[PDB]
């Protein structure tokens, strides 16, 4: 039902999306 | 592409370049339709016809009868004719167990006779197919390593005697056999 | 906690010193302190084409920049000047806090997204195209297609493998232009030894590459329990290397300077090597043709250099036991003696009978392959067309003889001694014939006998009598005289 | 027995190869460290054993580690160990049925303690922000039980939970050694590791003859002394790890199988030295609370008496590590009442472990019975009476020999506990025995 | 005191790896453990300044 | 490769051509004994194809394709009894036995034949004399 490369891009899209989150809270003070 | 015939009622391949597997199935579909043409009640049994087995028998019993007269040429193509009537004028739906052993006492017969004539390598062949077909006796073994050694082929003479002595150790002409051919094999070498 | 920069560049010098050193120094350490003889490695290059010579051909300093480098940030740092604690970091401030603290980020996020899953994916994909044997997925799908519609009233010959080598999904991805039938045409001007003209760059890497390829359809033919297309693929793998066609006297055929015009038109009873070395020395010149003293002198140490095998004692064994019994694992044990088709033959009573039998020690019968292979590897092969070198290789696979069907995945040795082959016991002519072995040179003990070992990978059955093998031990570089054997086991109980 | 219908990752058909199961062992590493470095978003009592011993860090999204799926695997041990679950090997759908409640109970345990560790923790009382804060270790907890579920199942070279703990104390120590942080108090900056520190005295310092000594003791930070002695034990056990008892065996029902059954030193290895660690990490909990909320009472004082923090005069003192060469020969009797005591935990739990997991020698015997396999040169009744007198010696002197390891370690001021050290020999050690006796490159 | 005696026969009795094996043993133990370290190592440096610059 | 699409052929040739009515049920005995073979074939094949599918060496795909081939060959050998009691009322049991005689007789038949060939094979691959009557002359 799942294979290892679905885990793998499960896993690194969190942490993008994790990453991405950050990023746009922090330049969103640096911008407003 | 294909064309069908009106009066014959055998499908021909109007194709010029056609592949093998397709004429084989062409031409056995001809032959079914063939016998479909002969066989008349349309819920055949797979039970053997019977002036076709007597036909067959005369015919073995015509090419045996010239042994006796000590004529040896003849029988052979009366044999031959005999197994290739047999082998064409029989429709395919007839019963598997009860042409296989006809065909195998008749080839037999025929194995004897065109190795007493003197032909080898025909010889040879028939009793590859008749090992294949699913017939393994130390009375075909013996005779397939003469002809081996008769045709010049040592290391599968020495093969096929080993191949039957593993099945009768016991007897009296596969050692025979096995000796003559390490010694020719002896000779081939060194 | 709350970190502070290197912002004077006083602490990351020493840091990346301690990086390098680490790095370079067991290098610098590793640096500073970093049997079977072959008669055909020196003979090779002397006969195999130019043409095959470019192709061959054709197709540290870390430690240094390290040292230079810590030379300059040595000198950098000796050019330097320099209650509560007060935590702090030894990367530099710029890093981290100048005009490139996106530039960092940014890197890092892209190594993260497109490096790492694209690459992996990539190196899984390859990796799972391939099989365990070490051929592509295409490949062993067309061979087990091919094996499965396979009428068995054709017979195999050397041209139908090729025809199905040519199918090769591993040629078109060389030479995404050619077509099978070119591979095949390719094949073909190899084996007859026709030059191919402008394609030959492509015939010598698809010959290069058909090693796997043959050994791939060996293992494939055997798994599928059928005889006939082991044969051929041995004969033809046979074939491929020595680049001579399958003829009846080819053994002969294989040496290298023979014009096949002159011999099979002189000659029709010369089929061996054997029958060849009866004949002396300058009529085995003027049969061959060649009548070139300085040049005859290299075929006659090629072609009495190839090994020819001999048993000496073929039988069951079990180990720890002394007899087969029902439902037990016993390996196949053989003794065969590598002689040179030039020596005449030795009597087995001769053989000391100490050299036949087994140490029954636990050391030995926990694994009874570690006196095996201890032997050493095959000396390289006389290939003068293959484009690359090659180690010789003896295929051992067993059939049964009830029906003829393989039982078993070809087991492929690689360990043996010549050292009955070697220059220094040449006495031991088949000419001579003064019976040798009563000869003031000839020892028995000299002549090394090598051992062979093939589990057999299935029990014995749970009934009680003798039940028949076949084992077949061709070679599969030159064409020499193999082992065609029966052999019982006699279960017992 | 339920309906279960859950996502769950499918084993090969094939065995996996060396390479590929190395690379994928490597890459789900790599996945799981970096899980453990990138902090929540949301954020605006630490416990540094829990969090060393069971691969958790504050702050991040891997805070909740490892220790939501051990909870899960002990409690269903125990539950099997009671004989309360009754699983019978004669199905396997009873199998797959305790296989998916592992992961059930797990992922409830998970939201359990994410639940109160979010209401209870020091992060803040005050909707939509909790609920993605809850979501990110959510996902995060799915995702690490599923990597683990991964290297299980084949891909990799065995559990996950055992790897990351290596892996962990592997990292504490090349952090102990290799630290790039310094600590600037009056004197300048320092590194706060063992090589750079020391490189950095010997090239700026210009006084060899002093830097060297200066660097080589180092009484506040590690030094060359304490990586040098942490290499030392890490190669003696090593060493130590090849100790083993091969008695010669054969087969009976199906003649000429010849084989060693290998009897290590090291007979159920990780098991004393970590059931002693959480008995003594529970006693030293227990006072610790009981003397904070109790000022002074006859048993609290005897039990044991914190002070300058540290345990003194009392049973609770008589248990705690020595620090140094200096405690040890400051009072002789506590050194040998406490090597006696971490010793006959050793022992008698290696005793205990051998007893009770299914490995006592009446169990082996019975498995022999079973494989039909007999001793060389000895008889069939016999192979239980040749046992007795080689497993529990064996696991007793090895539960011995860990302990004086463990201890040995922890006086000479090594770079980590021994325990951890250990722990980690014998996890790499079991891949690597693995590999070979399976064969790989 | 018969405890070490029997230690003492049982280490006697059982198989001490020798040089050979040692060195593999201690090659393959050490790569794997510093493959480990250097990872976990790389790890813990390198999301030092990036949770500084982003966080 | 197979002979399925040929019986359509002919049928669609039948319906325009007025083709026998004979051949057509001709055409379903054949069609009907390859899918006999096939299914014998396979079914001696899976044991060893499975054996070299774990001992991996035949790929993973591979294993898949032949699964789904044990199927379609069931169904194919459904649709063609179908067809047959389609074609003749009441024509099934014999159908089957009928099949089941001639797919082994063409066999044996296609085995003799291949002989004719197999005979001058060896001769070009032995360098035989041979003259007329299959004698030799070395």
């Amino acid at each position: 039902r799942v294979d290892p490369l679905v885990v793998l891009f499960l896993a690194v899209g969190f942490i993008f999306s994790v990453v991405a989150l950050h990023v746009i809270s922090k330049v969103a003070g640096k911008l407003f | 592409t294909l064309e069908y015939n009106a009066n014959s009622k055998l499908i021909t391949a109007s194709d010029a370049v056609v592949a093998l597997s397709t004429e084989t199935n062409i031409d056995q579909i001809n032959v079914l339709t063939t016998s479909l043409i002969g066989e008349t009640n349309p819920n055949f049994t797979p039970q053997p016809n019977e002036a076709l087995s007597k036909m067959i028998k005369g015919l073995f019993e015509s090419g045996m009868k010239n042994l006796q007269q000590k004529k040896l040429n003849e029988a052979l193509k009366n044999v031959s004719l005999a197994i290739e009537m047999a082998q064409r004028k029989r429709a395919p739906w007839e019963a598997f167990a009860i042409q296989l052993p006809e065909l195998h006492f008749m080839l037999r017969s025929k194995i004897d006779l065109c190795l007493i004539l003197g032909k080898h390598l025909e010889a040879l062949q028939d009793l590859d197919f008749l090992l294949g077909t699913g017939l393994i006796q130390p009375d075909v073994f013996v005779r397939k390593a003469d002809c081996l050694l008769k045709l010049r082929q040592w290391e599968e003479a020495r093969a096929t005697c080993e191949r039957g002595l593993a099945l009768a150790p016991e007897d009296m002409k596969l050692r025979a056999l096995l000796i003559e051919t390490a010694r020719n094999l002896a000779e081939y070498n060194g | 906690t709350n970190y502070e920069y290197d912002e004077a560049s006083e602490t990351w010098p020493s840091f990346i010193l301690t990086g390098l050193l680490m790095v370079v120094g067991p290098m610098t350490l590793l640096q500073i302190y970093q049997f079977n003889e072959e008669v055909f490695k020196n003979l090779n290059e002397e006969y195999t084409s130019d043409e095959i010579k470019q192709f061959r051909r054709k197709f540290n300093i870390i430690i240094i920049v390290g040292w230079i480098l810590v030379a300059i940030l040595l000198q950098r740092i000796n050019s330097n000047d320099a209650q509560s604690t007060s935590h702090g970091i030894a990367l530099p401030r710029f890093l981290v806090d100048g005009s490139a603290s996106p530039l960092l980020v940014v890197c890092y996020v892209a190594l993260l997204g497109l490096i790492l899953p694209y690459f992996v994916s990539r190196w899984w994909a390859r990796t799972q195209s391939y099989t365990k044997k070490g051929i592509h997925n295409v490949t062993a799908s067309n061979f087990v297609s091919n094996l499965v519609n396979y009428k068995p009233s054709e017979i195999v010959t050397t041209d139908l493998i090729l025809h199905w080598l040519s199918f090769a999904h591993e040629f078109k991805q060389f030479f995404p232009d050619l077509q099978p039938t070119d591979f095949e045409k390719l094949l073909q001007d190899h084996i007859n030894r026709r030059d191919s003209g402008k394609l030959n760059n492509a015939k010598f890497r698809i010959v290069a590459k058909c090693h796997s390829l043959l050994h791939g359809l060996l293992d494939i033919a055997c798994g599928f329990r059928n005889l006939d297309i082991a044969l051929g693929a041995i004969n033809t793998f046979k074939c491929i290397v020595q680049a001579v066609p399958l003829t009846p006297n080819c053994q002969i055929l294989q040496l290298p300077n023979v014009d096949k015009e002159h011999f099979i038109t002189k000659t029709g009873d010369i089929h061996t090597l054997g029958k060849l070395f009866t004949l002396e020395d300058a009529k085995i010149g003027e049969v061959l043709g060649i009548k070139d003293q300085a040049k005859l002198n290299e075929t006659l140490r090629v072609a009495s250099h190839i090994p020819n095998l001999k048993i000496i004692k073929a039988d069951f064994l079990v180990p720890g036991e002394n007899q087969v019994t029902p439902s037990s694992t016993p390996y196949i044990s053989l003794k065969v003696l590598v002689r040179s088709a030039k020596q005449p033959l030795i009597p087995t009573s001769l053989i000391p009978e100490e050299n036949l039998t087994e140490p029954q020690d636990f050391e030995s019968q926990r694994d009874p392959f570690a006196m095996m292979s201890k032997q050493p590897l095959v000396p390289y092969s006389f290939a003068p067309f293959f484009p690359t070198k090659r180690r010789g290789s003896w295929c051992c696979l067993v059939s049964s003889q009830k029906d003829g069907k393989i039982l078993q995945t070809p087991i492929i040795i690689e360990k043996l001694s010549y050292k009955n082959l070697n220059d220094d016991k040449d006495f031991f002519d088949k000419r001579i014939k003064m019976d040798l072995t009563k000869h003031e040179k000839f020892d028995i003990n000299d002549w090394e006998i090598g051992t062979i070992k093939i589990p057999l990978g299935q029990p014995a059955p749970e009934t009680v009598g003798d039940f028949f093998f076949r084992v077949i031990v061709k070679s599969t570089d030159y064409f020499t005289t193999d082992l065609d054997i029966t052999m019982n086991m006699k279960v017992r109980d | 027995p339920f309906e279960s219908f859950l996502p769950e990752v499918i084993a090969p058909e094939r065995k996996v190869p060396y390479n590929q199961k190395l690379i994928w062992t490597g890459v789900s590493l790599l996945i799981f460290l970096i899980l453990g470095q990138i902090p929540l978003y949301g954020i605006v009592d630490p416990l540094y054993w829990l969090r060393a011993m069971l691969a958790s860090n504050r702050g991040t999204l891997l805070e909740l580690g490892v220790s939501p799926i051990i909870t899960s695997s002990l409690i269903f041990q125990f539950l099997q160990g009671t004989q309360l679950l009754q699983i019978r090997p004669e199905s396997k759908q009873d199998r797959e049925l305790f296989q998916i409640a592992q992961k059930v109970c797990a992922i409830i345990l998970i939201l359990g303690q994410a639940l109160v560790v979010v209401m209870t923790g020091n992060y803040g009382a005050p909707l939509p922000i909790c609920l993605l804060l809850i979501f990110q270790l959510m996902f995060a907890s799915l995702i690490v039980m599923l990597l683990d579920e991964l290297l299980s199942k084949g891909y990799g070279l065995g559990s996950g939970i055992s790897l990351f703990i290596a892996t962990n104390i592997a990292e504490q120590i090349f952090w102990r050694a290799f630290a790039p942080t310094t600590v600037n108090s009056g004197r300048g900056k320092e590194f706060e590791g063992a090589v750079i520190a020391f490189f950095h005295l010997l090239a700026v310092r210009k006084d060899k003859k002093r830097a060297l000594v200066e660097a080589f003791y180092r009484t506040n930070l590690p030094n060359m002394f304490q990586v040098l002695m942490t290499v030392a034990i890490f190669l003696f056990v090593l060493y130590l790890q090849g100790f083993r008892y091969e008695l010669p065996i054969r087969s009976t029902k199906v003649r000429g199988q010849i084989g060693i059954y290998p009897i290590k030193l090291f007979y159920t290895s990780n098991t004393p030295i970590i059931l002693q660690s959480a008995l003594t990490s529970n006693i030293f909990l227990i006072s610790q609370i009981l003397f904070q909320k109790y000022p002074t009472n006859p048993l609290i004082r005897l039990i044991g008496v914190w002070g300058i923090q540290m345990a003194l005069s009392g049973l609770a003192y008589y248990i705690q590590p020595l620090m140094s060469l200096s405690e040890a020969l400051l009072d002789p009797i506590k050194t040998i009442v406490y090597i006696t005591f971490v010793l006959g935990s050793c022992a008698v739990f290696s005793k205990t472990w051998i007893e009770i997991s299914g490995t006592s020698p009446r169990d082996i015997a019975k498995q022999f019975k079973d494989q039909g396999m007999v001793i060389n040169g000895k008889r069939e009744t016999s192979i239980y009476r040749e046992l007795k007198k080689i497993i529990p010696t064996a696991a007793a002197f090895g539960g011995a020999t860990i302990g004086a390891l463990s201890v040995g370690s922890d006086l000479l001021g090594t770079l980590g506990s021994g325990a951890s050290i250990l722990l980690a020999t014998t996890t790499i050690y079991g891949y690597y025995e693995a590999a070979a006796k399976e064969g790989g490159f | 005191v018969e405890f070490v005696r029997e230690g003492t026969q049982f280490l006697a009795k059982c198989k001490k790896p020798d040089l050979k094996e040692y060195t593999k043993i201690v090659k393959a133990v050490g790569i794997g453990f510093i493959a480990v370290g250097i990872i976990g190592y790389a790890i813990k440096l390198i999301h030092i300044p990036i949770r500084y610059v982003i966080v | 490769n197979d002979a399925h699409d040929l019986y359509f052929q002919i049928k669609e040739m039948s319906e325009n051509e007025k083709i026998h009515e004979k051949v057509l049920k001709a055409a379903l005995l054949n069609r009907g004994a390859e899918s006999v073979r096939r299914s014998l074939k396979l079914k001696e094949l899976a044991p060893q194809i499975n054996l070299l599918y774990k001992n991996g060496s035949i790929g993973e795909d591979y294993w898949k394709r032949f699964e789904t081939e044990v199927k379609l060959i069931e169904l194919e050998f459904k649709d063609t009894l179908q067809e047959a009691e389609r074609l003749q009322p009441g024509w099934v049991q014999l159908f089957v036995m009928v099949c089941k005689e001639i797919c082994f007789n063409q066999a044996l038949s296609r085995r003799y034949q291949s002989i004719l060939k197999r005979k001058e094979v060896c001769i070009k691959e032995w360098e035989l004399k041979i003259n007329n009557d299959g004698r030799l002359v070395n």
